[PDB]
């Protein structure tokens, strides 16, 4: 993923780690993150979020009392700015071909949170779904890349993403797979995704809407990750979307909708392809740009 | 939007480069504002001295001046580039212009010497 | 021989661009008449005076030809 | 001897003209296609 | 479901031939004349199909059905002429596929070369057994003089030159033989392609670096498709330039007399590919020494497998060897010259020494050329 | 045939209407293209004098 | 490590439209599309005349040929 | 959008209307550079050909 | 060190083709039929080869080329009866490997049945081209009759048939045209059957009884080779005695005059394997509609793969199907009968019953008996 999000978005901000390179922290003195803290940690990019137990009136008296008057005026008048990110399609392939297990990600740049098109392209990749090795579904697995990678034994796990910034998404699928089946599973995930964004049917795009509406809910039962939800929507969205809004664009996504827009975000695209492992398999890139567009539409 | 040209340039308060600055660019228009007080000080010291009789001697304008005049053939490195495209500029229009002039001549003096180009009323050639 | 067993290389990696998001003619006419010229003047050393000997042994066999089908004017002139 | 030899010149000139006007296309889809191996730049990473 | 390339035997065989081909990235537009080989024999097999649906071996009417090829039938001409000019197009990317691999020193490649000797042998067989078929005065000719070349060999020669010939002369069973050997060859020369791809397949495809590069291999798709491509419309463009606008020049002019025993032509030549076949025959004095010498000359690239003495694959990396190899095809050329003049001064002698020399270079030179290059490298 | 008849498979015919019935034209055009019908080329105005 | 790995300076081989870090993609991506698919289209139409105008030289001459031509057409018989 | 993008958006994007896209461009590329053809050779011998000595 | 028919490419697909290919110990003397057609096709190639070295194509002398062949040219009649009578031998032979996959539950290899009814068109397009080349009279009106036959078709008729003659009717360039068919079209044939060979070698052979043979193997080399070479020389003999004792049985006698077009033979003939076409063709009263009952009644045992009702494979335990199979082949000899027999009432109604009774055998009542084999064996 950090290859991927160095790959995808390269020259740019998104290039580089949350964890930065070595020759970068050992050169990391007080002033710069006194600096950084200065710059970046202002009162209002910074939410305050309770979940359950509490009480509203408690909380903005406590804040009043403690969290009031952090920073709110810059120091020369220095704003930050938020840039559109380039996403740049391209190939790293890091090969070690004595380590045993390659993780291949491939990813299209998507519309990212602001745009309201997040649940169709996340009920796209719902349908597209997830797979690992432990899963006792076996054959009869609903998702038709799963059911292909068990029937034919190609990989050990995948995993669909839509991983999205301010303007700019990474949506893709990261497997780990064997040394001998990588060609196999981007061909058959290309194949998935495109017979997905050609011939997509109602009983799938009501698997899918049935599958988000679940995988929000169970992402939104527990009091630590509704708070990671309600901060990262109050950081991101502006207001706080709630679930009977989620719900009301669920229930307008249909398959017709889901083609033209997986046209818009998925049809003759150049991705970012990422690779640890034996990636000698991977086929090149005209290869994956030849495995997209399809030969009959 | 306003698509920006070499020859109609982005201004200033439009330019994205303005609105996500840092403080080590404003450090630098500091510094910037800095070493124009100090330059601008030092003129107008010599403006306003009136000690001084003589006009200004400008040291930017008169290293402009030797830059355009005296220093191009000392720092002239003879790159293929460069060679090629003097050699194409200084050679290329004098045999375009030889064919141009050889080949009105060559029809004039052929029109002449076969008759079919009258000189009717031309008296001062 | 397939892909995947053909060599072990360990610790490279690759950068890549799509074709798409570069031009076609990165620097054609300009940056690679110099890559043109540089490898004529590699192999034109050991290409070329095999060719200047082959037109020299063909100016040589034409020439021969010519004079050696001409007659002589030195015998049987005065009989 | 050749009474195909004004329809042998025609048949050339759109010869020359469909290769004049493919030959350079056909080279753009070549490079087009080799562009990944022609700035497929190469690092190497040591375990030290 | 399943992968329709990796599940199909059919499209098995096209996956690990044309599509998914493990092939070096590194490989020149000299690698490309072996599909320009196939692609060009294609075409003359479809060429020569279309041209014998109107050609009649006869010794009478063969002439007179040539020049209803040419222009009675409609648009025949440019079918004749580009099976003309396309046998010389064969024999130039032949001549440079040879060229090539003594260029990058593929030598080692030792049964997929002998298949490749093989090819050789049957290419120039139909393409001779092909020049006769306009039954001209240059055709019957060049056929009396190549087919009584074998009467050299002692003692069985004689009688194999009447079982080739049928009968006591080039006639009209030696042409009808000949129409029916020129027309099967090619097919025995598609299977020999067909089991020359076989042999390289397991073996792999050479570099012009010259070294094992399994690390370093991209797929055959679609970068040596689009360069087949490429080159498919470059050599078309040399074809039909040499069809549509300089069509005899390569071809003899004496090819367009009709044939007639009682006169013979002053020079007697055949086309340009068997020029120095015949500067390495007229060499020698003794006839049955330059039958021996043609064989020879013809196999010594089979026996060039066994003159692989340095330690350095390609000869890229091999100065010495590249200055012998240059003047090796440059001898080529004086070979190719000279082959098509008769025996004057100083002709002869110039053929002698070119054939000397064309022996000299490939026996003895270039192995003490790369002894001398291991050790002038440290290789000893 | 009984398991290739249902809603779903009608449903992805009726999404592959449009492009296969644009195939179907791709090689009616072409094939017009190749034989150079004498009723069809004389509608068009572009090749309409004799050609 | 993974974090010190950054893809270098490809500023010699993009395009003009990409070059830029302060813009998407996105919006140049359809006009660089439509160019090398166009390139590939105005190759392919070349390529399409190539196939059909050489099998058609094969297919009329398959055909039948200017001789037979004259001979088929019949003697006149004329007004008496 | 630019002068290639919306012809990439309505008629290069779907490999069927690429491909008809290419059949009536060869069948436009047929009868103008076959008009373009003739017009250049006919400029290049205007009365050496059968076309304008046909008067007799 | 190693071995070498495991180990070298060409001798490793030999073997594995060849040597020991795992194959059912239990195929009959039926089975023969397949290499018997490859060793038949090879001696109609070789046979072929030593032929058309004599054999001059144009209409002046044609026939004077086949009687030059079968009496001046020395083993020529053996040649050209041996080809004609192995053309005989490859049909029936054919013939058996047809009625062979008809019965013993062959339709489900699929792939190889496709490719088996292409090259089964291409070798009866290349018999019917074969047997205008010696321009007898019923040659080249059996020519005239087979290709104006194909002029039934409305607005692509005329054209298609004046582009397959070349002409107005049969002459010169037909002849030409056919003979370099006949040449290109059994190479073609001998590829399509080395690719029939692959798609039979993606999934083995198959017993006579239906079942999986997987438990039971033996090796190809030297259980089979043995009944190969039994097999070769009981269709040698049987060859050889058709050359060498009968050699215009089973041919036409009216094909050995000089061919005429102002006059016509009193019955207009095909050849013996063309007989059951030639009258489902004439049982028709539409031409269109014979033509259409030509290329159904070839296509039609294609569609046997889309018309295997039962649930047991083979028909060795399938009784009344395989009398519905032996009235099939009943029909297909009576229909080789009607079409030896002229156009006369009522040979047409025998014709046209024994036509209706075979399409109905092959496409209505066998997958019904399929149905009531399953219905009476308790299956559902
Ligand atoms: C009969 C005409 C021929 C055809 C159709 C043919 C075909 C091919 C093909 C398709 C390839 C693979 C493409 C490539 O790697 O270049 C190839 C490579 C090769 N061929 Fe041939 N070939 C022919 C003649 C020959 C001859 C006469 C030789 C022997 C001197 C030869 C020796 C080789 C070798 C050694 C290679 C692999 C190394 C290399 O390509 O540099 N071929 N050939
Ligand atoms: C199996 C396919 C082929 C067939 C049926 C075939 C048939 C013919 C025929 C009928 C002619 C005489 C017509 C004429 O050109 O005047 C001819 C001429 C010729 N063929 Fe082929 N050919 C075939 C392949 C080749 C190949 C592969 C070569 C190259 C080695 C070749 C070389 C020639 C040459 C040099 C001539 C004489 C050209 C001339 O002066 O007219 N042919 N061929
Ligand atoms: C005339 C050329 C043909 C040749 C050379 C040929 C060759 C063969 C061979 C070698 C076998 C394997 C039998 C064995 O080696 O024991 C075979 C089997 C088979 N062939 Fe053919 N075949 C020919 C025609 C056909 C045709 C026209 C069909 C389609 C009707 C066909 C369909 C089959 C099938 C279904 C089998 C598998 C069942 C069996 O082994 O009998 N073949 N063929
Ligand atoms: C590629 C190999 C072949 C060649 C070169 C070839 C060549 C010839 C030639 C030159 C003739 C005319 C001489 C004659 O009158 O008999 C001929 C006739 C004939 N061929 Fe072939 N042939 C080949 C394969 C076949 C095959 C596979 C068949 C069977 C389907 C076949 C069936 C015939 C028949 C029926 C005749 C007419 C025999 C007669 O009436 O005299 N040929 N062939």
């Amino acid at each position: 993923f950090d290859y991927l999000h160095a790959t995808a978005f390269q020259g740019t901000p998104l290039a580089q780690a949350v964890e930065g390179p070595s020759e970068n922290v050992r050169r990391l003195s007080r002033t710069d993150l006194t600096d950084y803290l200065n710059r970046h940690y202002k009162a209002p990019r910074m939410v305050l979020a309770a979940a359950g137990g509490v009480e509203h009136q408690q909380l903005l008296d406590l804040a009043q009392k403690h969290l009031s008057s952090v920073s709110r005026v810059y120091e020369e008048d220095a704003v930050p700015g938020l840039t559109p990110c380039r996403f740049t399609g391209s190939e790293i392939r890091h090969r070690d071909d004595a380590l045993p297990l390659a993780h291949v990600a491939i990813a299209v740049e998507g519309p990212g949170w602001a745009n309201p098109d997040n649940v169709t392209l996340q009920v796209a990749n719902a349908i597209i779904g997830h797979y690992d090795c432990t899963y006792g579904g076996g054959v009869h697995l609903s998702s038709p890349l799963a059911s292909v990678a068990v029937a034919n034994k190609l990989c050990q796990s995948f995993q669909t993403f839509n991983i999205s910034y301010s303007d700019t998404g990474l949506l893709g699928a990261h497997f780990v797979c064997d040394a001998m089946s990588i060609d196999d599973m981007v061909f058959f995930l290309q194949g998935q995704w495109m017979r997905l964004c050609t011939s997509a049917t109602e009983s799938e795009v009501t698997r899918g809407k049935n599958i988000l509406r679940n995988a929000l809910v169970s992402h939104l039962d527990g009091t630590t990750p509704v708070c990671e939800d309600i901060g990262r929507s109050l950081l991101t969205y502006g207001r706080r979307i709630p679930l009977a809004e989620w719900e009301s664009r669920i229930q307008e996504v249909d398959a017709q909708m889901l083609r033209d827009i997986c046209s818009k975000y998925f049809y003759d695209q150049c991705p970012a392809v990422a690779g640890y492992g034996p990636i000698e398999q991977l086929p090149d890139y005209n290869r994956i740009r030849s495995g997209m567009f399809w030969l009959r539409f | 939007k306003y698509k920006p040209a070499p020859l109609a340039t982005l201004p200033s308060t439009l330019d994205p480069a303005e609105y996500d600055v840092s403080p080590e660019t404003r450090r630098a228009q500091v510094e910037r504002l800095s070493i124009r007080a100090r330059l601008k000080r030092e003129y107008l010291l010599q403006y306003n001295d009136p000690k001084r009789v003589s006009h200004i001697e400008d040291p930017a304008l008169i290293r402009w001046t030797y830059a355009r005049s005296a220093n191009i053939y000392p720092n002239f490195r003879p790159t293929p580039k460069n060679s090629l495209l003097g050699a194409v500029a200084g050679f290329g229009p004098l045999i375009f212009w030889y064919y141009v002039f050889k080949t009105d001549r060559d029809r004039k003096e052929r029109l002449i010497q076969e008759g079919k180009l009258d000189r009717k009323f031309n008296i001062s050639y | 021989r397939e892909f995947g067993n053909l060599a072990r290389i360990r610790h490279v990696i690759s950068y890549s661009l799509s074709p798409f998001e570069q031009r076609a003619f990165p620097s054609y006419f300009s940056k690679g008449i110099p890559n043109v010229l540089r490898r004529t003047r590699e192999r034109i050393l050991r290409v070329a005076p095999p060719f200047v000997v082959v037109y020299l042994i063909y100016t040589w066999g034409n020439q021969e030809f010519e004079q050696s089908k001409r007659k002589n004017p030195a015998m049987y002139e005065n009989d | 001897s050749e009474p195909e030899h004004d329809h042998r010149k025609r048949m050339g000139l759109k010869m020359l003209l469909m290769m004049g006007l493919l030959l350079p296309l056909t080279y753009a889809m070549k490079r087009h296609k080799w562009s990944v191996l022609k700035s497929r730049k190469l690092a190497y990473r040591p375990p030290k | 479901m399943t992968n329709m390339r990796k599940t199909h035997p059919l499209f098995k065989i096209i996956n690990h031939s044309f599509i998914d081909l493990p092939a070096p990235s590194n490989i020149s537009s000299w690698w490309n004349f072996g599909s320009l080989l196939g692609v060009c024999l294609m075409v003359q097999i479809i060429t020569g199909l279309f041209l014998a649906m109107h050609y009649t071996s006869d010794t009478m009417t063969a002439f007179s059905s040539v020049t209803h090829i040419c222009r009675d039938v409609n648009y025949g001409w440019l079918i004749r002429y580009m099976h003309a000019n396309g046998a010389s197009m064969f024999f130039i990317c032949l001549f440079l596929h040879v060229g090539r691999g003594l260029y990058y020193g593929s030598y080692t490649f030792m049964e997929t070369w002998n298949i490749g000797v093989l090819l050789l042998f049957a290419v120039m067989a139909t393409a001779f057994m092909g020049y006769v078929l306009p039954w001209g005065q240059m055709s019957f000719w060049g056929a009396t003089v190549i087919t009584n070349l074998l009467s050299a060999i002692p003692y069985i020669g004689t009688t194999l030159v009447e079982w080739i010939w049928g009968g006591f002369s080039v006639d009209k069973a030696t042409l009808t033989r000949f129409f029916a050997f020129h027309f099967i060859l090619p097919f025995i020369i598609a299977a020999l392609a067909i089991v020359h791809l076989l042999f390289l397949h397991e073996t792999g495809s050479n570099n012009p670096t010259g070294l094992n590069s399994d690390a370093d291999k991209i797929p055959f798709h679609p970068y040596y498709t689009i360069k087949d491509i490429l080159g498919i419309l470059i050599m078309f463009l040399i074809l039909m330039t040499l069809v549509l606008f300089f069509p005899d020049m390569l071809g003899d002019p004496d090819n367009y007399m009709p044939a007639n025993p009682l006169n013979t032509p002053p020079h007697i030549k055949p086309e340009w590919y068997f020029l120095f076949a015949y500067a390495i025959l007229r060499s020698i004095p003794n006839k049955l020494g330059g039958v021996l010498a043609l064989i020879l000359s013809i196999l010594i690239l089979a026996l060039m497998p066994f003159l692989h003495t340095s330690k350095q694959r390609s000869l890229m990396f091999r100065p010495i060897t590249q200055i012998l190899y240059w003047i090796l095809v440059a001898n080529l050329l004086i070979l190719t010259w000279i082959g098509g003049q008769p025996v004057e001064h100083p002709f002869i002698i110039i053929g002698q020494l070119a054939s000397i020399s064309y022996f000299s270079i490939i026996l003895i030179l270039m192995p003490i050329s790369g002894i001398i290059e291991d050790k002038m490298l440290k290789l000893y | 045939l009984s398991r290739f008849l249902g809603p779903r498979y009608r449903e992805l015919a009726r999404n592959w209407i449009p492009t296969a019935g644009m195939w179907g034209t791709v090689g009616a055009v072409g094939l017009v293209w190749a034989t150079d019908w004498r009723l069809i080329l004389d509608w068009v105005p572009y090749i309409n004098g004799k050609f | 490590s993974h974090t010190d790995v950054k893809v270098p300076d490809f500023s010699d081989y993009r395009r003009a439209e990409v070059l830029d870090s302060t813009k998407s993609s996105k919006e140049s991506s359809e006009a660089r599309k439509g160019f090398s698919y166009l390139v590939t289209a105005t190759t392919t139409v070349g390529v399409a005349y190539a196939a059909k105008n050489v099998v058609s030289q094969f297919v009329s001459s398959m055909s039948a040929s200017a001789d037979v031509l004259a001979m088929s057409k019949i003697e006149i018989k004329l007004s008496d | 959008p630019t002068i290639p993008s919306r012809l990439y958006s309505l008629l290069f994007r779907r490999t069927s209307t690429f491909a008809l896209t290419i059949a009536v461009g060869a069948l436009f590329f047929e009868r103008a550079f076959d008009q373009g053809a003739d017009a250049i050779y006919e400029h290049i011998n205007e009365g050496k050909l059968w076309k304008h000595i046909k008067h007799k």
